[PDB]
């Protein structure tokens, strides 16, 4: 109840779902190219007028 | 934004009250639109309308977040009034995790994400009290 | 600011959306990045005549020789993708997935 | 090394070794009927060298010393086991059909590497294709589960897909009861303890599938069992023939450089044989392993680049 | 920190470089560059399977050579960049003496501090 | 029908006892375990142990030990020679000390 | 091919990054990134499959848009104080379009999607070429252009891109693929010091190129593309296990090896200002992305796989294959500790 | 100093090029002659530490320590056999060797100049212990012990660096002489608070303490004995003594900023003992208590007397030995029978008579045997904590009953009682095991003698 | 002796190993002539 | 030889085109060995011509 299974689910289990999960969400993009060109169109449009670089 | 972040910055910490949490709200609606805009670019949910489902129902959970967030910090600067802790706004970044937990309908990850997003309140809240230069110097 | 600038700029923007933006084949993103190459061309090439801009006049010419032999880099490219296939669609290049 | 870029461009060419000489000829035909027999005769007539049938052993033969190392290493095969019970629990089968798998690829990377180091052409007997002949006829049979298939299929779809098939091949036709009257005259008791269902199985798949896939690519000289010896008319009939089919006339320099440094640089030619898939009759434990690599390090002559490993020589480590 | 005088281009070993002293035998700089030297030769026979300890002794003796070598022009620049940057550092010091006031050396027995007791 | 391996029965129970009777801990090379014993127990007692602890039995003594018996001997017989109370407190120097007032 | 002819074109990929750096003009500049296009090209597609085809035309889209942005950031400058120099821009938004045109060239996490997948399917001498020379000529630009640059940009993307590097590569098992991260965070470290100290972002370089030529010469020690592989790598040789070990533990930064050395350094010459937050954030991401390190590292080089027959067969041949400059490289990217006080040669 | 780093670069080509049947007794006698090399090295006197070279300087801290670890090298080294027997000579060559250039980069940790070079050579000391419990680790987790183990050390010993780095760049140089005649208080700012809690955490987590040790059981049970006693002994009290010498700066916060981790430690310490009473597998036995032990340390480092301090330099030299002999003695029991359980090996006071000699007398060494250096710590810390509260005496105490209760049991469920007349493999007692016995004991007696050497720089 | 019937080196030449030898005795000199030509600039200067 | 060894179920972990197998990914197959796509299809006959009376 304190050391064993508690102590290993607050510590190592959660930083280690947290970056299994944005491992899984991150790296499974299928391998389109329009997704990539859009990514890149919404990169430079947040960049702009969002948060402004320039000013 | 960066006119609006220091929009809620002006507001001092202080009672102004609910304008903080308006304030708050653009911010969660701006970072909705942020993590939106990213989801459905990179995922093509076929189609349109459940697109703009999957948009609304992010900038909806984000902006609970602000608006929560800020509700509760205006209750700790009213209740027990001490202005410069960053107690009070650990209580509100886990009463903002235990919101999006509700939002998501996940209890223990609810109480993870009060955990990581009151220590995130702590330390902004924290480094702005003290003074801690965001991003750089950039001087040497 | 020269106010032709302005559109030509604009319309820059534009070409350059449209070599990003495309759902069908890939010979007509090559060609918005001739037009974009075009526009580069021309706004180039209307500042160093506006300038009397005399010694380093090379650079409309040589940028479109250059981004010309660029050209003919993605036809051969588009030629080879579209001889070991039918076709030349954005679809059926998901292979070698992520 | 008189190989590498630098000897291409300061070398002459691969292409002036040629031709009428620098060939492949391919005697196939069924076990104990189609053999080394009319092999070595146009070896001897045609004046045209001459490879054995791919054994057990060949790495040992071929390699290192002449002496052929015991079957701990080279096996673990066992071919008379093989003859004796083909429906291990234990794993004979496999195992052995994927070392004479690799045994077909060296003697067939080493009848490349002579055809184009200089010449002069070389006669090949039972070979890669008669290996995967061997494999489905296995399989009708009922001797190995299907997804093991699936692996030697696996292995033939990398492996043979990268080079350059023989000019001719030489068909050996011999019936199923004269095959079972030579192995009577063989005499050889564990190789008599054969059945005659998969011999059958063996000339039906042989005829009906290796065949039609040569489809005149590898031209077919297809001969009787009494047309044999008959060797001025095996000499006549490779005068007759043409050359039309086949990648051999569209090479031209290029290629056959890249298979000269392909072919050589043996290791890797042998990269692309342990896929895996780990193949239940295959795999070694990891001590058993380490213990047999030991036990090769434990050799004379196989113990670490014998021409730089003293106790046979070369009286030069530069002092 | 930025060239500082490239005029004079990139200059492996520059002119000033002769005007301070080099280092010198039994460095143990150069003696780490020579033990690096003889480890590079012995995996380099060991990635091969021609024996380690034996066999490249000329190659031994040849990557030792190399590496000395380089290893001495890398040190000299090393030492000519130090001395380049003390000099500047020394001569904005002789520049702007007045930007850099004396600070107030009180001893010791005027200083007044905390004392914040432990227990 | 599978087994998935080929290796050994593995592991195989060795004694290392039975084959020498005399042998002490280690593998079965006989004789080399008398060298090892002779190395073990002179090396690491005979000239190790017993001259490490006279050694440590007496060197010249940690923090200045019997000279600071000795000079707090001199110093308070000096001390109470001289009238005064041994150990006068405040350390340093009253009269050279400059106290920020208020 | 020919030799001739790949003697020609890997001769104009040294005079294309030659060019790169040493002309004082843009369009010598624009015209050495796209010879470096056109010369790596047929670098890829050595051999003949349809991976290397769709590889290569990502590479040639990216590339080439990359190639036009920086050419609308130059024409840009020159709508403003006009002149042919490479030094100081004069404008945010010429030097904002002219960072984000060297991001897609080299690779941040905005723009990573391609790197991956250029990087799979290909040969590793591709692979190696185009990693080392694609990071090494657009810094030479951006340490010449330093002094003009927002701050916001080169710390995004640099935050940004040790980040994903880190996250991606977990689920990922093609060892090309984590190259591939591992270049993203490492140029995510040499892109997040150039605005305090750009010695530091070149020594950095220095050390990657030749930990990435050990690394990609101790693949090219046999035909290996998968971890499967490299057990078998184990059970056929032993030195390769170690050297792999050791390579590997470089690459993951640990101090008594000399691939902390870039990073400790960088930590000093940063928190010599008041960032404080950025190292924390940047070295618990370095400590995240040794994960696949070690996991390889604990797959084929401490733990023992079962292996597969026909290694017996392999036993009898020698490794007669050919290594550029294996040892010395190895063995100056692994002991060079000692050598810190030598950041200084880099002027 | 130098003429005993030298000797060890010296004493690894040794196994390289000393021949088959011929390593083994040159490794072990001239490793046994680094031991006398480095027993002359006690020329400490009065006023400062014994200080030579911009390289080096030795405390009286550092001088006991950097002795256990010279002195544990050879007797682990003859205690690292009869698992390695039939592997071969080029792995036992690798293994030698990685066992030398850990104590090389143990003895560049102990006398190290600055304290960035004390980080360098700190997970350099980190780094090949992995490799050892990796590649003879003999149980099917050391994959997860090892990743755990690795994991915790950097990414808690990783702000460390940082906060170094920014002492460099506050205070002028960062050695330790002039660092201690240039502090001054950093008062109660977030910052401090922040900076306090990377450097303290960093050496809480090599400790451990009790918040996240989960990796020290895993890291004892999964690893061979010469990686568990270098592991145990010299990493765990080298945390110590790294926390001692940072200790010195940041005086003013402490008492802010101490309360919760004395908290943690003394409720962890007491949750150890208790979870330590009931496990089997005799292996962990010995890890909790080394946690238990190292808990009382870390009361002894954050509160500060010079009683304290010398307390807790006692407790980490005599826990070293006696941890270190009593994980021979479970290496014993799993070499007579494969289980490493608690319940199976019973019996043995029949079997192997003078056996249990060794385990009463290691008993007794966890028991706080009455003159024991053991005993001199604990007890000197308890006098300590109950100046710094007079209501902790009883957590103390209440450590004390169960600490004898688990060793008694520790003691009576392996060697007490029945033989379970069913095994019928076990050899008779060797003369390996005696002698490393006799190795591990006499020390901790001749040390039990004359303890003015154990005690600190405060002495 | 002792093969089957290839000897691919080992046999050692004289050309590499020489020009090996003969090169690195050139950088030794070479580098001896350089630091007594820099010793004696310093003494020359100062 | 009393050690534990990695085994063939534990490769089979250590495999496949990702590490984590999830409710969509599963599909990702395996790349092959030769980096060789098979010739697939697309008209290896090429093409025809009827001249008529045109
Ligand atoms: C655990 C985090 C440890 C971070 C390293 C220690 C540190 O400097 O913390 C202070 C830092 C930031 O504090 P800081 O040091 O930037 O505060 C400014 C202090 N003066 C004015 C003296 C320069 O804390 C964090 O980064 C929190 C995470
Ligand atoms: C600040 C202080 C931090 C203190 C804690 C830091 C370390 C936390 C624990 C690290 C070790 C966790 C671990 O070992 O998890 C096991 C898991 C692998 O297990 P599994 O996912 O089942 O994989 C099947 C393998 N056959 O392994 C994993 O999932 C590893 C995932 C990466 C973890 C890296 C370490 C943490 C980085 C945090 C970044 C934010």
């Amino acid at each position: 109840l304190l050391d064993l299974i508690w102590l290993e689910t607050i510590l190592p289990k959660t930083i280690s779902l947290a970056q299994m999960k944005m491992s899984t969400t991150i790296t499974s993009q299928k391998g389109l190219i329009k997704l990539y060109f859009l990514s890149f169109l919404i990169t430079i449009l947040i960049s702009t007028t969002l948060l402004n670089f320039h000013e | 934004a960066k006119t609006l972040l220091h929009q809620y910055w002006d507001i001092p910490e202080g009672t102004e009250c609910h304008r903080k949490t308006y304030a708050a709200t653009s911010i969660g609606g701006a970072s909705g639109l942020v993590v939106s805009a990213y989801s459905v670019a990179l995922k093509t949910p076929t189609s349109f309308l459940e697109g703009v489902a999957r948009t609304g129902r992010y900038t909806f959970t984000a902006a609970a977040i602000g608006a929560i967030f800020g509700l509760t910090s205006c209750i700790s600067a009213q209740v027990r009034e001490k202005p410069d802790d960053p107690l009070n706004y650990l209580i509100g970044g886990c009463a903002g995790g235990l919101t999006l937990g509700a939002r998501t309908r996940s209890y223990g990850i609810g109480a993870a994400a009060c955990a990581y997003m009151g220590l995130t309140a702590a330390l902004v809240k924290m480094g702005q009290l003290e003074g801690w230069k965001v991003f750089a110097e950039p001087k040497v | 600011m020269s106010l032709v600038y302005m559109n030509i700029m604009m319309a820059f923007t534009v070409s350059l959306t449209g070599l990003l933006m495309y759902r069908s084949h890939l010979m007509s993103s090559l060609l918005c990045l001739e037009g974009m190459m075009l526009s580069l061309f021309i706004l180039a090439t209307l500042m160093i005549l506006n300038s009397h801009f005399t010694l380093a006049s090379m650079m409309p010419i040589i940028l479109l020789v250059f981004a010309a032999c660029e050209a003919a880099l993605g036809l051969s490219l588009l030629v080879m993708v579209s001889n070991t296939y039918g076709t030349d669609y954005v679809q059926n290049l998901n292979l070698l997935q992520c | 090394l008189q190989y590498g870029p630098l000897a291409y461009i300061l070398g002459e060419k691969t292409t002036k070794k040629m031709t009428e000489n620098s060939k492949l000829i391919t005697v196939d035909g069924n076990i104990c009927s189609g053999k080394s027999k009319l092999a070595k005769e146009v070896a001897e007539k045609l004046g045209l060298k001459h490879f054995p049938e791919a054994g057990i052993h060949y790495a040992d033969s071929t390699t290192g010393d002449g002496k052929p190392l015991p079957v701990r290493f080279s096996g673990n095969c066992s071919l008379e086991k093989f003859y004796d019970d083909p429906k291990s629990n234990d794993g004979n089968s496999y195992r052995l059909q994927a070392w004479l798998y690799a045994s077909r690829l060296l003697q067939y990377a080493d009848a490349l590497e002579h055809l184009l180091s200089t010449g002069q052409g070389v006669v090949l007997e039972r070979s890669i294709y008669s290996d995967f002949v061997f494999l489905e006829a296995m399989y009708r049979q009922g001797f190995i589960r299907k997804q093991c298939v699936d692996h030697y299929n696996q292995v033939k779809k990398v492996t043979v897909c990268e080079y350059l098939p023989p000019h001719v091949v030489i068909y050996v036709d011999v019936p199923v009861s004269e095959v079972q009257s030579r192995i009577q005259k063989k005499g050889n008791p564990h190789e008599m303890k054969i059945t005659s269902a998969y011999l059958q199985d063996i000339e039906n798949v042989y005829k009906g599938t290796f065949l039609p896939e040569m489809s005149e690519k590898c031209e077919v000289l297809q001969y009787s069992a009494w047309e044999a010896e008959d060797a001025e008319k095996v000499v006549e009939d490779i005068q007759y023939l043409k050359y039309d089919k086949g990648p051999w006339l569209d090479q031209d320099d290029r290629k056959l450089h890249n298979l000269r440094m392909l072919v050589q640089d043996k290791l890797e030619v042998l990269n692309y044989t342990s896929i895996p898939v780990f193949l239940p009759e295959v795999t070694i434990g990891a001590h058993q392993s380490d213990r047999v690599f030991q036990e090769f390090t434990e050799l004379p002559g196989r113990k670490y680049r014998a021409g730089y490993n003293e106790d046979v020589g070369d009286k030069w480590i530069w002092l | 920190m930025t060239g500082r005088q490239a005029r004079a281009p990139l200059q492996f070993l520059p002119d000033e470089a002769r005007s301070l002293p080099p280092p010198k035998l039994t460095d143990p700089r150069l003696a780490y560059i020579g033990f690096l030297g003889y480890c590079s030769g012995l995996i380099d026979n060991a990635i091969r399977r021609r024996p380690v300890l034996s066999a490249g002794l000329h190659r031994q003796f040849l990557y030792i050579t190399s590496f000395v070598f380089v290893g001495y022009y890398l040190l000299k620049r090393q030492d000519y960049m130090y001395a380049v940057r003390d000099h500047d550092m020394f001569s904005y010091i002789k520049s702007h003496p007045e930007d850099f006031p004396e600070k107030d050396k009180k001893t010791y027995r005027e200083v007044f501090e905390e004392f914040h007791p432990v227990r | 029908p599978t087994l998935r391996w080929q290796e050994d029965p593995e592991p195989e129970d060795e004694n290392l006892y039975e084959k020498n009777p005399d042998s002490h801990g280690y593998d079965k090379d006989p004789a080399v375990d008398v060298w090892n014993m002779r190395v073990v127990f002179f090396f690491g007692f005979s000239i190790v142990l017993v001259l490490g602890s006279t050694f440590v039995a007496y060197l010249p003594d940690y923090r200045m030990q019997e000279w600071a018996r000795r000079e707090a001997e001199r110093l308070v017989k000096y001390r109470e020679a001289h009238g005064l109370p041994l150990m006068e407190s405040n350390c340093f120097d009253p009269s050279k000390i400059q106290l920020p007032e208020d | 091919m020919n030799p001739i002819i790949l003697i020609i074109i890997l001769m104009t990929v040294m005079l294309g990054t030659i060019i790169v750096m040493i002309s004082t003009h843009w369009l010598l500049i624009w015209i050495g990134f796209e010879m470096n296009m056109l010369a790596i090209i047929p670098i890829m597609m050595k051999k003949h499959n349809p991976r290397a085809t769709e590889a290569s035309t990502k590479y040639f889209l990216t590339q080439s848009t990359a190639s036009m942005l920086l050419m609308m950031a130059i024409i840009i400058n020159l709508m403003f104080s006009g002149q042919w120099t490479v030094m100081k821009l004069f404008n945010p938004m010429a030097s904002m379009l002219m960072t984000m045109a060297l991001a897609m060239k080299l690779g941040m996490a905005p723009f990573h999607f391609w790197v991956p997948e250029v990087t799979q399917g290909i040969p590793l001498s591709s692979g190696l070429i185009l990693l080392t020379w694609q990071k090494l000529a657009p810094m030479s630009v951006l340490y010449q252009i330093l002094p003009s640059i927002n701050l916001d940009l080169i710390l995004t993307l640099s935050i940004l891109s040790i980040t994903i590097g880190g996250w991606g590569g977990l689920n990922q098992t093609q060892l090309r693929k984590i190259m591939a991260y591992s270049s993203i965070a490492h140029m995510g470290w040499m892109t997040a010091v150039l605005l305090y100290n750009p010695t530091m972002t070149l020594l950095n370089l220095i050390i990657y190129i030749i930990m990435t030529s050990t690394m990609f010469t101790l693949f090219m020690a046999n035909s290996t593309t998968t971890t499967l592989s490299l057990s078998h790598t184990w059970n056929k040789a032993p030195i390769m296990t170690i050297l792999v070990l050791i390579t590997l533990l470089s690459m993951g930064g640990l101090p008594p090896l000399s691939g902390f050395m870039p990073k400790w350094m960088i930590i000093q010459e940063m928190t010599k200002n008041d960032s404080i937050i950025l190292p924390t954030l940047m070295a618990i991401t370095a400590l995240l992305n040794l994960y696949f390190y070690m996991r390889l590292t604990y797959s084929t080089a401490l733990t023992m796989f079962p292996s597969t027959n026909n290694m017996k067969m392999k036993w009898q041949f020698p490794t007669t294959k050919r290594m550029t400059l294996l040892p010395t490289m190895t063995v100056l990217s692994t002991m060079l500790l000692p050598l810190t006080p030598i950041l200084s040669i880099l002027e | 100093m130098l003429k005993y780093i030298i000797p060890t670069m010296m004493l690894m080509p040794l196994t390289w090029l000393s021949k088959n049947s011929m390593i083994w007794i040159n490794t072990t006698l001239h490793s046994l002659l680094i031991s006398l090399t480095s027993l002359l090295l006690l020329n400490q006197f009065g006023d400062n530490s014994l200080n030579f070279s911009l390289t080096f300087f030795s405390d009286s801290l550092s001088t006991p320590l950097l002795i256990l670890t010279m002195w544990l090298l050879p007797l682990m080294l003859m205690a690292s056999q009869h698992h390695l027997s039939k592997e071969n000579l080029a792995r036992k060559k690798l293994f030698i060797s990685m066992l030398i250039l850990l104590q090389l980069f143990l003895i560049m940790t102990f006398t190290a100049t600055e304290l960035i070079f004390f980080y360098i050579m700190f997970e350099a000391t980190l780094v090949p212990t992995l490799i050892i419990i990796t590649r003879w680790g003999n149980q099917t987790e050391r994959l997860n012990a090892g990743l755990y183990f690795l994991f915790y050390t950097l990414a808690g010993s990783l702000p460390l660096l940082v906060a170094l780095i920014y002492i460099q760049n506050t205070m002028g140089s960062l050695n330790f002489l002039i660092l201690q005649y240039w502090v001054q208080p950093m008062p109660n700012s977030w910052s401090n608070t922040f900076m306090w809690l990377a450097c303290m955490m960093a050496f809480m987590v090599k400790m451990p303490l009790y918040g996240l040790h989960l990796w020290l059981p895993k890291a004892h049970v999964e690893a061979p004995i010469a990686g568990s006693m270098v592991l145990a002994a010299i990493l765990l009290k080298l945390g110590g003594y790294g926390m001692m010498r940072i200790t010195l700066l940041l005086n003013p916060i402490t008492d802010f900023m101490a309360y919760p981790f004395i908290m943690l430690s003394l409720w962890g310490m007491i949750m150890t003992s208790s979870i330590c009473l009931r496990q089997t597998d005799l292996k962990s036995l010995i890890a909790y208590s080394s946690v238990s032990h190292m808990a009382l340390v870390i009361v002894a480092i954050l509160i500060q007397t010079p009683w304290s301090y010398m307390g807790a330099t006692a407790l980490m030299i005599a826990h070293g030995l006696t941890s270190s002999m009593l994980f021979c003695l479970a290496n014993s029991n799993y070499e007579r029978v494969h289980s490493r359980t608690m319940i199976l090996a019973r019996g043995l006071q029949t079997l192997l008579p003078l056996m249990a000699a060794w385990w009463l007398l290691a008993s007794l060494t966890n028991l706080a045997l009455p003159p024991s250096i053991n005993l001199i710590g604990e007890l000197f810390v308890v006098m300590s904590t109950f100046s710094w509260s007079n209501i902790t005496i009883i957590l103390m105490g209440l450590n004390m009953v169960i600490t004898a209760l688990y060793s008694l049991y520790m003691l009576i469920t392996t060697q007490r009682g029945k033989h379970t007349h069913h095994i019928n493999n076990i050899l008779p007692s060797f003369t390996r095991e005696n002698a490393l016995m006799s190795l591990h004991m006499l020390p901790l007696l001749l040390l039990s003698l004359n303890p003015k050497i154990i005690l600190g720089p405060l002495y | 002796k002792f093969y089957i019937q290839e000897p691919p080196h080992g046999s050692p030449n004289w050309l590499k190993v020489g020009l090996t030898l003969g090169t690195s005795a050139f950088l030794w000199i070479y580098l001896i002539k350089q630091h007594n030509e820099d010793v004696l600039e310093y003494k020359r200067r100062n | 030889a009393r050690q534990w060894q990695p085994d063939v179920e534990w490769a089979e972990q250590y495999g496949g085109a990702v590490m984590y197998p999830t409710k969509e990914t599963a599909h990702w197959k395996p790349p092959p060995w030769n980096d060789v796509d098979p010739p697939k299809d697309t008209l290896v006959s090429n093409l025809t011509l009827n001249f008529g009376p045109q």
